[PDB]
């Protein structure tokens, strides 16, 4: 699911996936 | 940045991983 072109709510999504109770920080901007 | 790593370009666990805490 990881390895292909996530944009928004996505890539927020494999975020929360991957991360587990570790959390991460999205910033789109930068 | 993240979109540019993952959205733009094609995404990796190890890219997505910089991003949890």
């Amino acid at each position: 699911f990881v390895n292909q072109h996530l944009c928004g709510s996505h890539l927020v999504e494999a975020l929360y996936l991957v991360c587990x109770e570790r959390x991460f920080f999205y910033t789109p901007k930068t | 940045g993240i979109v540019e790593q993952c959205c733009t370009s094609i995404c990796s666990l190890y890219q997505l991983e910089n991003y949890c805490n």
